[PDB]
């Protein structure tokens, strides 16, 4: 379960709402530590 | 991250000749149909 | 619109922590820095996204968000670690980064 | 090694304008965000001005919103800014920023600072 937030004004209206920068927790090598992440996906990828 | 400026993406067909590829295909759908109807195109409806 | 209120100039004296709280309206959408900047310097990023350090820093710095009220935990003191503290905490519906007041730090 | 240095100029009466410059001979300036904030020796911090790393964006605040702008020239490591109507004075000093994401907000922070504040007064 990832938290996610849109992005800037980008009052162009074509790519309004699209990105969706978003950020995880994700195992790292060893197997009791946690690696913090950031990354984005495209708006067909995730659903609320 | 994306560095630039954000566009969409998107394709380019010439529309003088996309008007003749239509003109060849309707004179060939006149022989499946009858000749005298007048030929209406449209989008797709919708599904996945 | 919407304030962002902490407390001025609070001051401990050599009790090896503090906690300069915060807070406001909708915490639960990133308190996200303190920034401590000493007199007639550079502001310094100090702790980002409320967990995490950047590399050069020690680890006397220590925030956590509680609830909807955030707050920095130092635990220990310093003759050099005298100086000033401000959240960052907004960014939504208006204007994206938002400061709010001030916090002076002494020890004695 | 990644500093910014600053040009500033001050002491402009309250009809004129001013132009201010960012350089940047430190980080690989063409992907991240600069931004500006303010400060009067006084009250605390007001953000201003952001814009994005392709100079398509440029938001405001609501103080200034409409009546300044924002320039910014890659390619040799510029940003400039141009205060134009200059009010009856907030006195105030300026920073430069740097924002380790590009292109956009909605979480934004500020790595590096430049402390060139040189300062609008508007005196006699
Ligand atoms: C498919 O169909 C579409 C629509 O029919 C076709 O779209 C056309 O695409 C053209 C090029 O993409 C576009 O022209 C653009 O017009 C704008 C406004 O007039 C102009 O600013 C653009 O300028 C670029 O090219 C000129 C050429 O004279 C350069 O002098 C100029 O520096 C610009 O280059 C940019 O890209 C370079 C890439 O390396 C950069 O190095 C360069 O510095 C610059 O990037 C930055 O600089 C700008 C100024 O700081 C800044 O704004 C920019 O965002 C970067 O930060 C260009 O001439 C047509 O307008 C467009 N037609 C439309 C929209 O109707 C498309 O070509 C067709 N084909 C395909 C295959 O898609
Ligand atoms: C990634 O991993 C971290 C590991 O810490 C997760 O942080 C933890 O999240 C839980 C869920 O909110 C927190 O529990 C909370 O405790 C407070 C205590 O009052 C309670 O009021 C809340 O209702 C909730 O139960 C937990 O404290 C927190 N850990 C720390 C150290 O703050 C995080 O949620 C994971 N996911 C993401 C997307 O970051
Ligand atoms: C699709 O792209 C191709 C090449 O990417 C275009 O073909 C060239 O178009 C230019 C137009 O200025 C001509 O000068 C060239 O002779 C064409 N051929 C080559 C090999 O470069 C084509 O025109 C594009 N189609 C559309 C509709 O723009
Ligand atoms: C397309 O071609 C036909 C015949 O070649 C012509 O009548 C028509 O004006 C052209 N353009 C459009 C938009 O249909
Ligand atoms: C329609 O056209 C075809 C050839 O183009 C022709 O042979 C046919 O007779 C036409 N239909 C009618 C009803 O005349």
């Amino acid at each position: 379960t990832l938290q996610c937030t849109n992005y800037a004004p980008n009052l162009l209206s074509n790519m309004r709402g699209e990105l969706k920068q978003c950020s995880f927790n994700m195992t790292t090598e060893l197997r009791d530590k946690k690696q913090k992440v950031y990354s984005l996906f495209y708006r067909l990828d995730v659903v609320q | 991250d994306i560095i630039g400026d954000i566009r969409m993406a998107h394709c380019n067909v010439s529309k003088a000749t996309w008007n003749e590829t239509l003109g060849k295909v309707v004179k060939q759908l006149r022989k499946h149909f009858g000749n005298n109807t007048i030929i209406r195109f449209a989008q797709s409806s919708g599904g996945d | 619109q919407t304030v962002v209120t902490q407390p001025r100039s609070v001051s401990v004296s050599q009790g090896q922590t503090a906690r300069i709280t915060c807070g406001g309206d909708n915490i639960g959408s990133e308190a996200v820095q303190w920034y401590q900047q000493k007199p007639a310097q550079a502001p310094v990023l100090v702790i980002y996204d409320d967990s995490e350090r950047p590399s050069g820093i020690p680890d006397r710095f220590s925030g956590s968000k509680s609830g909807n009220t955030a707050t920095l935990t130092i635990s220990g003191v310093e003759a050099g670690d005298e100086a000033d503290y401000y959240c960052q905490v907004w960014d939504s519906s208006s204007d994206h980064p938002l400061f709010g007041g001030g916090t002076r730090l002494t020890v004695l | 090694e990644v500093q910014l240095v600053e040009t500033g100029g001050g002491l402009v009466q309250p009809g004129g304008s001013l132009k201010l410059s960012c350089a940047a001979s430190g980080f690989t300036f063409s992907s991240y965000g600069m931004n500006w904030v303010r400060q009067a020796p006084g009250k605390g911090l007001e953000w201003v001005s952001g814009i994005n790393s392709g100079g398509g964006t440029k938001y405001y605040a609501d103080s200034v919103k409409g009546r300044f702008t924002i320039s910014r020239d890659n390619s040799k490591n510029t940003l400039s800014l141009q205060m134009n109507s200059l009010r009856a004075e907030d006195t105030a000093v300026y920073y430069c920023a740097k924002s380790p994401w590009g292109q956009s907000t909605s979480f934004e922070y500020f790595e590096f600072w430049g402390q060139g504040a040189l300062v609008t007064v508007s005196s006699a």
